[PDB]
């Protein structure tokens, strides 16, 4: 993108300054995008148990 | 082929799906614990089906701090859309709990403020008319339209936030007050005038007066009036939801 | 209430420009509107404002090409975010100036 | 750099301790005292629901804490992704602007009476106090606080309150509660004054 | 389901809720006012014998009319019901 | 003063002023302005825009310039936010359509 | 009751302009705000029948039905000119 | 009550008009206006019946059969023109 | 919303008086809006027209006068509708 | 606060017509900082770069964090000494 | 004000004693606490202030404010001129 070549040459300001499909793929992406959701769920439950506990306050 | 590729379509459906569950669980009526888990989280699932394709997908790995700040950035969206609504019902509540008040209903808290016997009756009485009045004028139907909305002008992805913003709705904090002042003078008045009134009585034999002749001609002046005031919430209900909402959209952008 | 506030604020506002706009030497009276924006309960969306100006002139006192510049300079800078562009001035005649 | 399940088991576990890196790290505590008193004054113990004043006092921690929210995306947020500096040398890298912030907001006092309760003779530096020592000094100081800013908002209402009585007794009731008239003059010098956006104002300047 | 419905709702439940208050409220009222007027004729002054009466007057009113309270509760309540699937939005 | 009232009031108030500056145009003896503001709905996506019908008496002869005309049209059309011109209408007391 | 006030205070406005038209002695206005329905098909939308009685012989000028007509569109959110009905005194259908 | 009341206000009003009308002596407006329902199907099309008694002779043309019709279904949200029934004094159907 | 309005009156009003001391300019009138912008209208003594300089030093001052006033967001104009801008 | 700024803005303008060539000064500042000096001098009394330089300094120095480039400094003429 | 006023008070207890020195004739301390001083001072005719003097002129107001590094005093005379 012309907007994409602009990021292009400010990265590279930035470093100026700072100077078919097998089963074994199927099931491998299967397994880590089942690994991510539950993490997605956990952390999600977390905050939201911690939210309540927060509003179930008595000022 | 029998590719699906499972990370596209999660990613797809987990920031869309956060922001609504987070404005399910604190937006009013949408929050109340009477409505089962399991239904709640059914219907932001089905709204995440019908707005996520049409959304443009992101790519940040669900493993990393940049999910964090995301999904802190759909929490903070969403509460935010719940609270700024749930601010009308607030001040409503504090409304009725002052003409209450001032009914003597509950006396016991100007001598034992917060001893575990308080009954704002009338505080919940126009709470759940409120209720029933955003009921009526479909405001949920507008939250999610706007929970909606909101990407336009603030995309899933992170982008810069602002400040004095916040202040806006912690600012909305005033409201609750500044409203509900008015709804109670169209009766608080009158019955100041009535209190006086009892006082010129007292300024006769000493004694003999207040608590005795005072309380139940006041309880049920208040009543009364208040039930003809009934009709007036109404316009400023409609007045009150429409002061939330186009604050939330001037203050969320 | 917050309305009433702001309506009183547009109209003490509008005085006051217009009360400039005659001080200034050909014109003898002037009458500013403001349009200022509006929010909605629901799309993003910003409306410059937008203002209408109505200049009297003294008797065959026509206003300078500057002077047209510096009434919508005026106008423009005494409302947040007022493009010049939505500034219309017009004379007793309904001749645009702008 | 140790195992990535281990980093996901401490993540979440830390994930648990929110409500009390609010409480605890936070000015959280202050502006929900605040609240509270203020509500007291009124003399309403419910007009507003405890859950709008928690969701305000949230909002005023979320502001309050956005400079240092930037600083800890300074020195945390962003090098964690390039990697010049990452898990150890940078979660308390990150934690600084806490340390420095809660420094700021703690009184001498309790920090000294925490030291000689955990026998730390040589806390020489006021830079190196130890998170032990510094915690719960940093949430007494907010307490004193806190209980000082709701004096302060107690004196007007307090006033109102003394004035409407005094002029009852000077017109010759000796019979009508003062509380029920003053009630809504409280209310409406509140409102009149515009006394939530100073109070808040006040707290912003508060630290 | 139109808010003049609802408004109409909260009207008419809460002028029962006064039809049924007033009735003992009233003759609190009216017993508390006629001891104090004999207490200031009389010149007598103690804040509890104007407590007496008052529990008496009132419990006599349910005696009274209590049955006419509790019949007109039971009628506002059952037309509510009965009606309550036709107000449904 | 209810929210409406509120409202309402405004509405009269601007109409008010804008009738009183095309007055004060030469060519105008008295002017009549009618403002219909419209109404977001959860129902609709664009909101309709809002509408202005405006009506002029002249001065015994005194016929309104086309650029009298479209002066008109952008002070009404200013005077009220996102009131697109061609919604403005102008008419003369004998009943002819001047935009 | 307060819309309805709006109404009253509105159609009196108009029929006030209406009247101050040359040609015209008396007006009246009558509105039918009413609320619409999405995805009924054809729905409807709302409408305007507008009476004025003339001068003696003052016969108003095609410019003039259509002035009217615009007028009283403009003056109603959303008011498609198509439904605004103008009637003479006689009965005589001028749009 | 406030719509009942609202009810026999416009008919009063498009009664009122009706008789300005030169030919028209006294007008009589029944409405009846039905339920209305939020659901997906529930619907119904209100309808009037229009009475007018005429100056001796002074028969109404079509024109002016054609003008009240449109009067009467604009006064009315969502009046279907087709249901609004117009008779004279002596009981002839003018529709 | 009174407090803030007053201020801005007062910090007009003062602008103005500076802007008059100075001898060419006979009377200022100075108008201000934040979201900033400033108009300044300036009478002239009979023929004292003012230098560039002149010009330059009222534009320092108004736009020191405003937290954060870009000087090219002040307007200068004479009493005859010239800009000096 | 106001309050203060006046003060602080007075006694600024009372040193700086303290010194000779200059027969009365305002002073005007902007607190978030920035100052704006106008003096009148006496009949031809033109102020000295080293005086220039003085006034800029008092003036930085008596409001917290000014930084000097940001006090300009103006005669009854309207030339900037700055 | 309580500040406010101990700000004013210091600056003319310090002009007091600028003044108070044999070539000084009156004396103008200005204090900006958030910190820097502006010290004017108008001498005797033609009582020329030594380096020392200069130098005990910092000292004095350097000290007189909590943590005033007198690298932030300037010393001016009635003409203009930078002591400093």
């Amino acid at each position: 993108a012309i907007q994409g070549i602009e990021g292009v040459i400010s990265q590279l300001q930035a470093t100026a300054m700072a100077a078919g499909i097998a089963l074994n793929d199927v099931m491998a992406d299967m397994q880590k995008a089942s690994v991510s959701m539950q993490m997605g769920i956990q952390v999600r439950n977390k905050l939201v148990a911690a939210y309540q506990e927060v509003m179930s306050m008595q000022v | 082929v029998t590719s699906e590729q499972w990370l596209y379509w999660l990613h797809l459906y987990f920031w869309p799906l956060l922001r609504v569950l987070a404005l399910i669980s604190t937006a009013p009526i949408l929050s109340e614990r009477a409505i089962p888990k399991r239904v709640k989280l059914g219907l932001g699932i089905m709204i995440t089906l019908v707005i996520a394709p049409s959304l443009p997908a992101n790519d940040t790995p669900l493993f990393s701090i940049a999910a964090l700040w995301l999904a802190m950035q759909q929490i903070l969206i969403g509460i935010a859309l719940g609270f700024t609504m749930q601010f009308a019902f607030a001040a409503v509540r504090t409304a009725g709990e002052f003409i209450g008040l001032q009914m003597g209903l509950s006396f016991a808290t100007f001598v034992d403020p917060g001893s575990h016997l308080n009954m704002p009756v009338l505080a919940r009485i126009m709470d759940m008319l409120a209720m029933l009045l955003f009921l009526t004028f479909n405001g949920h139907l507008w939250l999610i339209s706007l929970l909606v909305d909101t990407f336009h002008t603030l995309p899933i992805g992170s982008n810069p936030v602002n400040s004095n913003a916040f202040m806006a709705l912690a600012r909305a904090g005033g409201l609750i007050f500044l409203n509900g002042l008015m709804l109670a003078l169209p009766v608080i008045t009158l019955l100041l005038t009535l209190n006086l009134a009892l006082g010129l009585l007292n300024r006769m034999a000493p004694q003999l007066s207040i608590f005795v002749i005072g309380f139940p001609l006041t309880l049920t002046v208040g009543i009364m009036l208040m039930a003809a005031l009934m009709p007036l919430i109404a316009p400023f209900c409609e007045h009150l939801f429409s002061e939330i909402f186009n604050l939330l959209a001037d203050i969320v952008s | 209430s917050q309305f009433s506030e702001q309506v009183n604020y547009q109209r003490a506002l509008e005085g006051e420009l217009a009360r400039t706009i005659e001080t200034l030497g050909p014109v003898k009276s002037a009458r500013v509107h403001l349009a200022m924006p509006k929010p909605s309960l629901f799309v993003r969306e910003q409306k410059s404002p937008s203002a209408s100006v109505t200049v009297t002139l003294e008797p065959g006192r026509a206003l300078d090409e500057g002077q047209i510049s510096a009434v919508v300079h005026l106008v423009s800078s005494a409302v947040a975010g007022l493009p010049p562009g939505n500034v219309t001035l017009v004379d007793q005649s309904g001749h645009l100036l702008t | 750099s140790w195992s990535l399940s281990v980093q996901t088991l401490v993540f979440i576990t830390s994930l648990t301790f929110l409500p009390a890196i609010l409480l605890m790290m936070t000015s959280f505590t202050r502006i929900i005292i605040v609240f509270g008193l203020l509500r007291n004054a009124l003399g309403t113990p419910s007009a507003p629901p405890n859950q709008v004043l928690l969701g305000l006092a949230l909002f005023l921690t979320f502001f309050i804490m956005s400079p240092v929210i930037d600083k800890i995306y300074v020195d945390a947020y962003q090098p964690f992704s390039e990697q010049k500096i990452s898990m150890q040398e940078a979660l308390d890298k990150g934690a600084q602007p806490l340390r420095a912030f809660m420094l700021r907001q703690t009184r001498e006092a309790d920090l000294a009476l925490f030291a000689r309760l955990a026998n730390s003779g040589p806390l020489q530096g006021p830079e190196a106090v130890p998170m032990r020592i510094l915690l719960p000094a940093y949430v007494t100081s907010e307490l004193k606080t806190a209980f000082q800013i709701g004096f302060t908002i107690f004196i007007p209402f307090l006033i109102i309150d003394l004035v409407i009585a005094s002029v009852l007794m000077a017109l010759g009731m000796m019979m009508v509660p003062p509380a029920t008239i003053a009630l809504p003059f409280k209310l409406m010098l509140f409102v009149l004054v515009d006394g939530w956006q100073l109070l808040m104002g006040s707290l912003a300047q508060s630290f | 389901m139109t808010p003049e419905s609802v408004m109409m709702m909260g009207t008419e439940a809460m002028k029962v809720a006064l039809a049924l208050a007033a009735p003992l409220l009233l003759v609190a009222l009216i017993t508390g006012l006629i001891i104090s007027i004999l207490q200031a004729a009389t010149q007598i002054n103690e804040m509890t014998l104007s407590f007496i009466p008052k529990i008496v007057a009132v419990f006599i009113a349910i005696i009274v009319a209590g049955p006419w309270m509790l019949n007109l509760l039971l009628d506002y309540v059952r037309t509510l019901f009965s009606n309550l699937p036709y107000i449904i939005g």
